[PDB]
RNA sequence: AUGGUGAACUAUGCCUGAAUAGGGUGAAGCCAGAGGAAACUCUGGUGGAGGCUCGUAGCGGUUCUGACGUGCAAAUCGAUC
RNA sequence: GAUGGGGAAGCUCCGUUUCAAAGGCCUGAUUUUAUGCAGGCCACCAUCGAAAGGGAAUCCGGUUAAGAUUCCGGAACCUGGAUAUGGAUUCUUCACGGUAACGUAACUGAAUGUGGAGACGUCGGCGCGAGCCCUGGGAGGAGUUAUCUUUUCUUCUUAACAGCUUAUCACCCCGGAAUUGGUUUAUCCGGAGAUGGGGUCUUAUGGCUGGAAGAGGCCAGCACCUUUGCUGGCUCCGGUGCGCUUGUGACGGCCCGUGAAAAUCCACAGGAAGGAAUAGUUUUCAUGCCAGGUCGUACUGAUAACCGCAGCAGGUCUCCAAGGUGAACAGCCUCUAGUUGAUAGAAUAAUGUAGAUAAGGGAAGUCGGCAAAAUAGAUCCGUAACUUCGGGAUAAGGAUUGGCUCUAAGGGUCGGGUAGUGAGGGCCUUGGUCAGACGUAGACGGCCUUGGUGUCGCUUGCUACAAUUAACGAUCAACUUAGAACUGGUACGGACAAGGGGAAUCUGACUGUCUAAUUAAAACAUAGCAUUGCGAUGGUCAGAAAGUGAUGUUGACGCAAUGUGAUUUCGAUUAACGAGAUUCCCACUGUCCCUAUCUA
């Protein structure tokens, strides 16, 4: 096993910021917010803030991973495509 | 002797500071700006 | 092999080409309920694998062995 | 005193490449290997690292220069040209 | 391997929540071309480093595994 | 020593009493 | 890397922009000696390197000016209509825009022999001899290319020569 | 009088396959391989070997604290100190030019 | 003629590695000393240069009424250079 | 070597970053238009190619019929991750100290910029370290003992890793140098600050300790059908060097030759920010937790393991490398390790092959001194013509060499005092007070001396010739040189090892080069020499022609083609050198008169 690389596992890749969310989701910074008050989603806090963004304090929003993931599967998101399409 | 020359355009020039006039005013220190 | 079973609390299979140590140990334990502690593999030259699985002091290779029926 | 008479420098090509051409060697290979001085720091610390490099030992400033000596008299001539048009420029 | 000095460091290391086994080990030396002395060794088993502590007196060397944790684990020789 | 004017250590040593020995005898006449 | 002057910009066309001379290393297969020449890109915040052809005299550490604005100093580079009469000049631009053509061997160089009216040309005297007329705008490193002497010294060897020319292109030991 | 080999697969005398020989407690001789020696850190400005800075294998610094890797000064663990000092005194002079010269042309401005 | 296959030998360029006893000779530079108005000359050292040299390993081959011819060798060994 | 493009009837070709929409990242309630994403930031092109280049990290002991840095035991380290405690830090929020070089257990950090390491030729001597070699004492075991030898041989070891400490170079502070001084084997260094005193740094490297004696080694005493174990000892202290191998440091020489890249890791500059008071921070300090996949790994590596159709007297890269002789990795003999393999036996004519000897003569032999012989190491003396002054040269030519007993010479480390005052360190002989747990005994130890080993002394402050006789003494060690007696030789480089030399002529300047297997030069190349062309709208080429490719990372001290080939002197001449050619000379000899004998 060679050397793995240190910003990738742990913190890193249990949360993820804002922006790269509702970039994966592929949706607007509007239809992410309604999706979270749908579905519960909240945002979380990383022990180690400094590992989870890269050693950047800046003040940041965290979700799981995870959560972000079950987000993905939601009709709802489908629903509001199909309304985009009919404006 | 022509690249202590060189130098000398872009470093403190006394002679220059001889020629701005006052001279003891700018061994009390009166003149002073901020850059950058 | 069998020395090896009842020296040093180790027992000797012939496991599939495809099977890394991660399943080995895995397909062990629940076949035969016992901990593993290391496994160590090498590719016969017949074309078949080879796996030493040493358990740990909680479990007796030999009383294992006689479970399986091989003694 | 003198361990070789006329032959000098040239006394590690022996008997071989014949005398004129060993004589024409000789006087660019002692330019060569000469320590010259150095007039950045003003000490007899220059040596060639490669044909047209010299280094000072001290004050560690690397130069531009002839081959086979630190300064050619082209150089020189062109340098005191250059200083008297552009003073001639300014006046 | 590591050699601690301070008593104190070495009990309180002794007390370690990783540490399981001791071991006391006895060494017969000299002394600056002196008489057959005695030479006590404390080697603490942690979880990186074994820690040795050398003791050269007999009677403070006894009275020191006295003072040892009932719960560890001790190996003579 | 550099330029090769003493056979051994004994040579030194002799040369440097003899040469002490000028350098007292030049002090004395001198003054 | 090759052996060029820098990039035209506006700072060289009206100003001058000072790059620093870092080292003077040997190029194989090349008899002068190149200088490494660190600039300061005028738009980005970072520092940018450039290989010039090193003339006699200059030397590390060495503030060298470029532009239509710079000293009449060896090692400062100038447009050609901004030098006076009678100069020495090497790495001459054939015409703008090129980044040096002429007078790059080492020990050549280019002198200036007068100007022109009618437009922006200057003529000038080749190392063989030629006279050609190049536009005023192209630039060229005051001074004479380092290492001049070096065809005085003869090889006395066959592996001397093998030595050099293992380096070059030129066929070497040659046939026909 | 006790020979000794290689104890790694490459055969040959490489810059990477040097060997030392060692007793060991069994009381026979033995091979062991070295590393490559390290190289001291050099000055950003100078080049000179840079000092009170560990000298390590590149890999290697990863490992070791701060400490072991600068000094106690501005630049610490890439100039010398002494580039550091001719730093200082160039950057307070050429503000010291800058007032002056700035000085002069308003003058020279307003006389001209 | 058409269409294919070869640089595992050999030839050459390039890249990255590796190898090469012990001696003779004694260049420049340097130290001390002596004669010459100077130039220079001379003595004793030091130093350790050279597509220098004797000569191993290595590389190659001027060769032999040597072993030899279906020889051990489809090219060898010894000697020699 | 794809993609984007462009060619080509086409199989496919060109090219390797372009004439490509080649993809990542930050912020947002972008305040109204009420369920449709807005505002910004940054630039570069795949991939393959090294089991000898670069590169994270493992060692020792043991174990098998066959495994081994992989198993077993013990002891480590690396990488990634989650995290807690202690430490540190903070109410002067993100540490203090040092004049300084810089120090330390820590001592926050995003974009962006920059620097270091990775990362680098060859040779020479000098210094240092490691293994080996040699050697002394002592504790063991073995051999020899006809006579002698406090004797000959052998064991006495210490890994990775960790802590403390350890250095040339380099740098800092004080100070200001000519009567210049310091200083290397090698001549460099100092007003850009020498000598001197005091410091700081890298840790190659060494030392002490932990690992670790419990391991390993060498011995002694024990049982007994055994598939078997046990008990004691010792495992210590030195020396040496132009030594050998190797690593390394600081230097010097050489180049018209200046002697990889990338991954990767660290640091600096900067400061988006975040962070504490009955509470925070710091995972570049310590400790603690978890995990490490895939494939190779047996054996040979060659006169039996590969290639030559073989189980061929051939070839094929590399590492380790004991003692003597000796200049020596030569030849010869030996130790450790290995082998004793090659179809055998009996005879001994000639001939053959290999190796030798030989009376007298000495090239008379033969196309032709072919082949053999003779010479040969080292020390001292001595050395011609010619010469490009460097050579020729070991020119030529002489003397010497054993053994033994002596003589002379060549070194290192430590040594300054009592005449004199008074204190300081340690088991303080004996003598004095306080005063230590365990199994009649009771150490060590926390306190002191004017004493002791005119009141010795181990220490500083100092007057007094500090030494112009340390011009000498105590102690330690290596092998070299020179010379002189004596002495045996039919011999002294006693085997081995090891130039024959000279006088003229022809030829090529030289070092070099190709004909693998009948042709190694007088031919090829070569530095030098001269001429000719080319300034980019160019030259030379490749190509039938081209949006023609290269030279080209190119620019007249360059590129290229020609012809001659060192150099000097007057087409001739020329030193040095040659597995080049020719005629002689000395020496030598079985070439010969003329054969004979011995060994395998
Ligand atoms: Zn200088
Ligand atoms: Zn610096």
């Amino acid at each position: 096993m060679r050397i793995k690389k240190k910003n990738t596992r742990g913190n890193a890749r249990n949360f993820i910021t804002r922006s790269q969310a509702v970039r994966k989701l592929q949706v607007s910074l509007a239809d992410f917010r309604r999706l979270c008050i749908f579905k519960g989603i909240y945002p979380r806090e990383p022990r180690n803030k400094k590992k989870a963004n890269k050693g950047s304090t800046a003040p940041t929003t965290f979700y799981y991973a995870k959560d972000i993931q079950y987000l993905m599967h939601e009709p709802v998101l489908a629903k509001f495509r199909e309304h985009k399409t009919f404006a | 002797i022509e690249a202590a020359s060189l130098g000398k355009e872009s470093l403190f020039n006394l002679k220059t500071a001889e020629k701005t006039g006052i001279l003891n005013d700018l061994a009390k220190g009166k003149k002073r700006m901020i850059f950058t | 092999a069998m020395k090896k079973v009842e020296d040093g609390n180790i027992l000797v299979f012939q496991v599939s080409m495809k099977a890394n140590k991660y399943q080995i140990k895995k397909a062990v334990k629940e076949l035969y309920e016992v901990d593993v502690l290391k496994v160590n593999t090498l590719v016969r030259p017949n074309g078949t694998k080879k796996a030493y699985v040493r358990l740990t002091a909680d479990y007796d290779a030999l009383d294992i062995a006689n479970r399986i029926g091989y003694i | 005193a003198k361990r070789t008479k006329k032959v000098g420098i040239t006394g590690k090509y022996g008997v071989r490449y014949g005398s004129s051409l060993r004589r024409q060697v000789k006087k660019l290979e002692i330019q060569q290997h000469a320590r010259y001085d150095c007039s950045f720091c003003g000490k007899k610390t220059v040596k060639r690292g490669a044909a047209g490099i010299w280094t000072c030992s001290c004050c560690k400033k690397t130069v531009a220069g002839g081959a086979y000596t630190v300064s050619t008299a082209a150089a020189a001539t062109v340098r005191s040209t250059i200083r008297r048009l552009r003073e001639m420029v300014e006046a | 391997a590591r050699e601690i000095t301070d008593i104190k460091q070495f009990l309180e290391l002794t007390r370690r929540a990783d540490v399981k086994t001791a071991t006391v080990k006895i060494n017969k030396k000299l002394n600056k071309a002196g008489k057959p002395f005695r030479q006590t060794k404390f080697k603490v088993r942690g979880s990186s480093s074994l820690y040795t502590l050398v003791i050269n007196d007999a009677g403070k060397a006894k009275k020191l595994i006295q003072s040892l944790p009932p719960t560890l684990k001790v190996n003579r020789l | 020593s550099k330029g090769n004017a003493f056979k051994h250590k004994r040579a030194l040593v002799e040369h440097i009493i003899q040469a002490k020995a000028d350098a007292q005898r030049e002090k004395a006449l001198n003054e | 890397g090759a052996a060029k002057l820098r990039t035209l910009d506006y700072a060289e066309r009206h100003g001058y922009i000072r790059g620093i001379v870092k080292q003077i290393v040997h190029d194989s297969g090349r008899g002068a000696p190149l200088a490494k020449v660190v600039f300061r890109d005028p738009y980005k915040y970072r520092l940018r390197e450039e290989i010039f052809i090193a003339n006699e005299g200059v030397h590390t550490g060495q503030f060298i000016y470029a532009g239509k604005k710079a000293s009449l100093n060896v090692g400062n580079v100038l447009p050609l209509g901004s030098v006076p009469e009678g100069t020495i000049v090497s790495n001459v631009e054939e015409k703008p825009g090129d980044r040096g053509a002429l007078a790059r061997a080492s020990g050549n160089y280019v002198i200036i022999i007068g100007h022109n009216p009618d437009e922006n040309k200057t003529r000038v005297r080749l190392p063989s001899g030629a006279k050609k007329v190049i536009s005023s705008d192209a630039r060229g490193v005051i001074g004479v290319i380092a290492g001049g002497g070096r065809v005085d010294k003869p090889l006395l060897k066959a592996g001397r020569a093998f030595h050099k020319y293992r380096l070059k292109r030129n066929s070497w030991p040659k046939t026909r | 009088a006790q020979r000794v080999t290689f104890r790694r697969r490459n055969p040959y005398n490489t810059r990477s396959n040097k060997i030392k020989v060692v007793k060991t407690p069994g009381g026979i001789l033995r091979a062991q391989h070295v590393k490559k020696l390290a190289t001291r850190p050099k000055c950003g400005d100078c080049g000179s070997a840079l000092q009170g800075i560990s000298t390590l294998r590149p890999r290697q610094y990863a490992t070791v604290s701060k400490t072991h890797k600068t000094v106690s000064r501005a630049y610490g663990g890439s100039r010398c100190a002494n580039c550091v000092k001719e730093r200082i005194i160039r950057a307070f002079l050429i503000e010291e030019q800058k007032i002056v010269k700035k000085v002069v042309k308003e003058q020279t401005e307003a006389a001209k």
